[PDB]
Formats: C-alpha cells, sequence, structure tokens
C-alpha cells in the first residue's frame, strides 16, 4: 500500500515501459537541473 | 455537448 | 487549461473526470491513486457559497479517457462511487485550505495501457522537487480561456513559485497546505489551469527512478492566465497522513 503506492505507479505503459519520452517531459527534467 | 454513454452507467 | 497543447495518448494514465449524471456535465479533474480510490479537490465536491454539495449516486467518474466529450467506447472505463471523503478541515470559509476529498470506487478498476495510477510522494521526493523553479504538469479538460473548452486532454507544465511571491500576488491567506505555480510577467511563457480543471493533478516526473509522482491538486487561482496571478494548488504530501488514515481504515 502507501509508502511507496501500487509499487508499479507513476510508470506509463506507452511510455517509460517502452521507454519512450513524451514530447515535454524533458522540460521537466531540465528544470531539476540537469535530471540526467 | 457530452455525447450519451451507456444507460447501465445512471441506474 | 490555457495556453496549454494537446496531451499525447496515454500521456496521463491517472487523469480521472468527474461527471454529472444529470445533468451530463464535466464537473472536474481528479487522479487515480489507487485501483480502487481516486483524489481530487474538495471543493469540486462541496463549495456552500455556490450551493454545490454532490454526492456518490451524482457522480460517475470516467477513467481512461483523452476525448472531453465522447464516450470512448472500449478505451474508457465509468466507475460509480462508493464513499466520498472530505478533509474535515477543509476551509471553504476562507482560503479553500486543505482543498483535498478522496473517493472510493464502487468496483476496482482495471488498468490498461490509459490507465494506470500516479504515485503518490514521500518525505524525501517531496524535498528534492518542490523547489521553487522546477516545473510540475497539469492536465485537464477545463476551460482554454477565463471567458472555449477542448476537444480532448491538454497539458502544460509551470515552474514552481518561491512563497513570498505567491503570498504578495493576492490578498487570500496562503497556509503550508498549498503551493503556488505559473510564470512571472517577465519569463515571456504563459500557461495555468482554469475552472474545469480543479481537482486534477500537478505532476512531476522523479529523475531518481523515473517515476510520476502528484505533487498537488488544482486547487484556485484568480481569474485564469492572468499576468501577476498564480495557481494555487493543495500540498498532498502535507496531507498524505490524512490520505493514508482514510485508505488504511476504510
Ligand atoms: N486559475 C486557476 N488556476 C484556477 C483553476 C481552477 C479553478 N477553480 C476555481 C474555482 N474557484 C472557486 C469555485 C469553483 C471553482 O471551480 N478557480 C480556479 C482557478
Ligand atoms: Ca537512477
Ligand atoms: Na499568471
Ligand atoms: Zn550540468
Ligand atoms: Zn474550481
Ligand atoms: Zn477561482
Amino acid at each position: 500500500t502507501f509508502g511507496s503506492g501500487e509499487a508499479d505507479c507513476g510508470l506509463r505503459p506507452l511510455f517509460e515501459k517502452k521507454s519512450l519520452e513524451d514530447k515535454t517531459e524533458r522540460e521537466l527534467l531540465e528544470s531539476y537541473i540537469d535530471g540526467r | 455537448d457530452f455525447e450519451e454513454i451507456p444507460e447501465e452507467y445512471l441506474q | 487549461i490555457v495556453e496549454g497543447s494537446d496531451a499525447e495518448i496515454g500521456m496521463s494514465p491517472w487523469q480521472v473526470m468527474l461527471f454529472r449524471k444529470s445533468p451530463q456535465e464535466l464537473l472536474c479533474g481528479a487522479s487515480l491513486i489507487s485501483d480502487r480510490w481516486v483524489l481530487t479537490a474538495a471543493h469540486c465536491l462541496l463549495y456552500p457559497p455556490w450551493d454545490k454539495n454532490f454526492t456518490e449516486n451524482d457522480l460517475l467518474v470516467r477513467i481512461g479517457k483523452h476525448s472531453r466529450t465522447r464516450y470512448e467506447r472500449n478505451i474508457e472505463k465509468i466507475s460509480m462511487l462508493e464513499k466520498i471523503y472530505i478533509h474535515p478541515r477543509y476551509n471553504w470559509r476562507e482560503n479553500l485550505d486543505r482543498d483535498i476529498a478522496l473517493m472510493k470506487l464502487k468496483k476496482p478498476v482495471a488498468f490498461s495501457d490509459y490507465i494506470h495510477p500516479v504515485c503518490l510522494p514521500d518525505r524525501e521526493t517531496a524535498a528534492s522537487l518542490l523547489q521553487a523553479g522546477y516545473k510540475g504538469r497539469v492536465t485537464g479538460w477545463g476551460n482554454l480561456k477565463e471567458t472555449g473548452q477542448p476537444s480532448v486532454l491538454q497539458v502544460v507544465n509551470l515552474p514552481i513559485v518561491e512563497r513570498p511571491v505567491c503570498k504578495d500576488s493576492t490578498r487570500i491567506r496562503i497556509t503550508d497546505n498549498m503551493f503556488c505555480a505559473g510564470y512571472k510577467p517577465d519569463e515571456g511563457k504563459r500557461g495555468d489551469a482554469c475552472e474545469g480543471d480543479s481537482g486534477g493533478p500537478f505532476v512531476m516526473k522523479s529523475p531518481f527512478n523515473n517515476r510520476w509522482y502528484q505533487m498537488g491538486i488544482v486547487s484556485w487561482g484568480e481569474g485564469c492566465d492572468r499576468d501577476g496571478k498564480y495557481g494555487f494548488y493543495t500540498h498532498v504530501f502535507r496531507l498524505k497522513k490524512w490520505i493514508q488514515k482514510v485508505i488504511d481504515q476504510f
């Protein structure tokens, strides 16, 4: 349960699970002072 | 402008 | 959402639409956090100044949607509610402090490529991500301008703003249970959530583990996308102990 959640939460089937990026997520990660 | 949905969800 | 774009298919698989049965209209946004729980803003349901006090039987939760008005046969699921829980200290009287509500679905929904829950943050994730300047994402089928409604789900990425700046943009009293987001007049970027978007999720993507966490719930704002004003969001992590309590008790 919570602590973490439904365990496989936040991973989108059409994106993270297939290692595909949506078109503006880069913008978020870049604002966190380089997400990589 | 919403389209009708299956009666089974109004009940 | 004002000055946002059309979401992609499966971009926000946790986005939920609160729909009224009679009339049949879009009420608010919400998010799927479990196969049985949906999180939204309490003023989407209870707001006595405008006589809103909706009950279970007055709402339907549509999950898996992209199109605002069409019944996406075989893709979306519609659930009925069993119980609605509003935070006992939700302050509708003054500044909508603790504007959060949980809804239990009658039956579990099954996940698909279009339906999947969002994670709720833990103290660490909240700490490392809820920083001024960092961008989050809001999604919704609400108004496009202040004064029309979109065909599909819209998305807009906005930065969190420094608390002093939020306090100085309004007369309203901000509490630690809210945070504000949006651009400054001298940034050259616009965007905001608007009426119809309340209840929906303000999410961020952890660069540590790549998961999307819901950091806020769209709450209020003075107008939509006005210069010098910001949108306020309920701070999910500060209210997580309440969330947990309701879920491992009921
Ligand atoms: N500009 C914004 N970020 C915004 C978003 C959602 C809102 N929802 C409301 C709202 N306020 C009071 C009563 C009902 C509402 O839907 N104002 C809002 C302002
Ligand atoms: Ca890592
Ligand atoms: Na603004
Ligand atoms: Zn660098
Ligand atoms: Zn609202
Ligand atoms: Zn408002």
